[PDB]
């Protein structure tokens, strides 16, 4: 009887310290993917930017190709 | 009992590491593939800037 | 309370699911 | 053990408040990339239209040689 209620503790116990380890675990795993989190949203943020730019630049692109057609419309062809 | 409890307490912590684990590859995942675009995206801002360029001295 | 950490995971990896099937799909578009 | 049950307490207390602060980031995440995907639709809608305009002025052009 002794000899069973030890191997019921031994196994709690051990069990019990791979929980821990696990706990310890996802405190790596969570703080690293914040990590990832905020880097994406910066690069995001940034790229958000350089799209306005982009867009912009085709808008630029497209009201001189209104001058261009202006002036083939004024030269008759 | 206090054992059994031990035991499945355990059992759910690891379907929760194994849960935290593919969220972490998520967000890795996730930063690779924004940083790679963020390349793709230096090259057509690039491409644009000069096509602007152009079109403005061709007028 | 352990529940409702396992629960709250599951929903961020199902909201960081749909948010890298987008950038697939941005990753398509340039 | 009351130390390492303790610990274990603290650690998850700490997953949980982070796995918070990730259900936050991934949704503003998710809106910032429907925005950019509106965009980059316009910009490609935009850049064909532009194309195509380069194209046409150059073919009434060449007419004139
Ligand atoms: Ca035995
Ligand atoms: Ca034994
Ligand atoms: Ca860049
Ligand atoms: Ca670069």
């Amino acid at each position: 009887m002794r000899n069973e209620l030890e191997e019921m503790q031994r196994r709690a116990d051990q069990l019990a310290d791979e929980s821990l380890e696990s706990t310890r675990r996802m405190l790596q795993l969570v703080e690293e993917s914040k990590d990832a989190g905020i880097r994406t949203l910066v690069m995001l943020d940034e790229q958000g930017e350089q799209l306005d730019r982009v867009e912009e630049g085709m808008n630029h692109i497209n009201q001189d190709m209104k001058e261009a057609e202006k002036n083939l419309k004024d030269l008759g062809w | 009992s206090a054992l059994s409890e031990i035991e499945t307490r355990h059992s759910e912590i690891i379907k929760l590491e194994n849960s935290i684990r593919e969220l972490h590859d998520m967000f890795m995942d996730m930063a690779m593939l924004v940083e790679s675009q963020g390349e793709m995206i230096d090259r057509i801002e690039y491409n644009v800037e000069h096509a602007v360029d152009y079109v403005e001295r061709a007028v | 309370r352990l529940q409702q950490t396992q629960a709250q995971v599951d929903e961020v990896v199902d909201i960081m699911r749909v948010n890298v099937d987008k950038v697939l799909e941005r990753d398509q578009k340039l | 053990g009351s130390a390492r049950e303790n610990e274990m307490d603290e650690n998850l207390e700490q997953v949980s408040g982070i796995i918070g602060n990730l259900r936050h980031m991934a949704l503003d995440m998710g809106n910032e990339i429907d925005t950019q995907n509106r965009q980059i639709d316009r910009i490609m809608e935009k850049a064909d239209s532009n194309k195509t305009r380069i194209d046409e002025a150059n073919q009434r052009a060449t007419k004139m040689l």
